C-alpha cells in the first residue's frame, strides 16, 4: 500500500537524477519573452533536442541495471525512447502553472513557431491530455524512465531482462497514484494509457522536422542518428 | 550505425 524505504531509495535517486535537467521557468521565459521567426525557432528547437538527447543518456546511464544489458538493446531501448521522453518533457513543461494569460501567449506561440498545422491539433490534444492527470514531479520522472525502459521496443534481443528493470518502477508508481489520488482509482491506467498516444507521435516525428517552414532544415550529427533526419 | 549515441553510452 505505502511505499517501502528501498522503493523510497529508488524514488529519490530517480528524482536527483531527473532534476539535472533544464528549468522549465527558463525554457518557458524565452518563449514568452518575445516573437522569433519560424528560422529561430527551428534552430532552438534544434539546440534543445541536440541537449535533451545529451541530458536523457546520462539519466539512462544511472537507471538501475541499465549498464548490466547487452550493449545493442542499450542503444536500441535509447533511439526507440528519446522523441518520446522529449514530447513527455514538452507535456511538462507546457502544463507548469503560470501568471493569468500566459499559458495562453505560451500555446500562440507554440502554434505559430513553424511547426505544420497538420500536427499541432494532436501535440496540443496530447499536452491537455497530460495535464488533465495534475501529475507531480516524481510521476513525471518515473513515466519518463518507463519510456526508457519498454521492453516492447523495436529491435530488442532480451525483452526479459528489459522487462525485470521497469517492473519495480511500474510498482512504485502506481503506489504513488494511489497515495496522490485515492479518489480516482484509473488514475494508474490512465497514465498508462497516454503512453500509447505518446507512441503515435513516434511515427511523424522525421515529418515534424522536415516540414518545418524554414528554406534549409540543419541538423547535428547526433540528432540525424536520433531523430531519422 | 549509431556511432555518436555508442560513443556517449560506452565512454
Ligand atoms: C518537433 O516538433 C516540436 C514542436 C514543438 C515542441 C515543443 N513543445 C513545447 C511545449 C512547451 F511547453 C515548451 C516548449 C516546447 N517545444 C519546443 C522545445 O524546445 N521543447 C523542449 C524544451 C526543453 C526540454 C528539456 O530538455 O527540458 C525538452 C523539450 C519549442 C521549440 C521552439 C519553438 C516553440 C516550441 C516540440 O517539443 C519536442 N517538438
Amino acid at each position: 500500500m505505502e511505499l517501502t524505504p528501498d522503493q523510497q531509495t529508488l524514488l529519490h535517486f530517480i528524482m536527483d537524477s531527473y532534476n539535472k535537467q533544464r528549468m522549465p521557468q527558463e525554457i518557458t521565459n524565452k518563449i514568452l519573452k518575445e516573437a522569433f521567426s519560424a528560422e529561430e525557432n527551428f534552430l532552438i528547437l534544434t539546440e534543445m533536442a541536440t541537449n535533451h538527447v545529451q541530458v536523457l543518456v546520462e539519466f539512462t546511464k544511472k537507471l538501475p541495471g541499465f549498464q548490466t544489458l547487452d550493449h545493442e538493446d542499450q542503444i536500441a531501448l535509447l533511439k526507440g525512447s528519446a522523441v518520446e521522453a522529449m514530447f513527455l518533457r514538452s507535456a511538462e513543461i507546457f502544463n507548469k502553472k503560470l501568471p493569468s494569460g500566459h499559458s495562453d501567449l505560451l500555446e500562440a506561440r507554440i502554434r505559430n513557431s513553424g511547426i505544420s498545422d497538420e500536427y499541432i491539433t494532436p501535440m496540443f490534444s496530447f499536452y491537455k491530455s497530460i495535464g488533465e492527470l495534475k501529475m507531480t514531479q516524481e510521476e513525471y520522472a518515473l513515466l519518463t524512465a518507463i519510456v526508457i525502459l519498454s521492453p516492447d521496443r523495436q529491435y530488442i534481443k532480451d525483452r526479459e531482462a528489459v522487462e525485470k528493470l521497469q517492473e519495480p518502477l511500474l510498482d512504485v508508481l502506481q503506489k504513488l497514484c494511489k497515495i496522490h489520488q485515492p479518489e480516482n482509482p484509473q488514475h494508474f491506467a490512465c497514465l498508462l494509457g497516454r503512453l500509447t498516444e505518446l507512441r503515435t507521435f513516434n511515427h511523424h516525428h522525421a515529418e515534424m522536422l522536415m516540414s518545418w517552414r524554414v528554406n534549409d532544415h540543419k541538423f547535428t550529427p547526433l540528432l540525424c542518428e536520433i531523430w531519422d533526419v | 550505425d549509431h556511432q555518436l549515441l555508442r560513443y556517449l553510452l560506452d565512454k
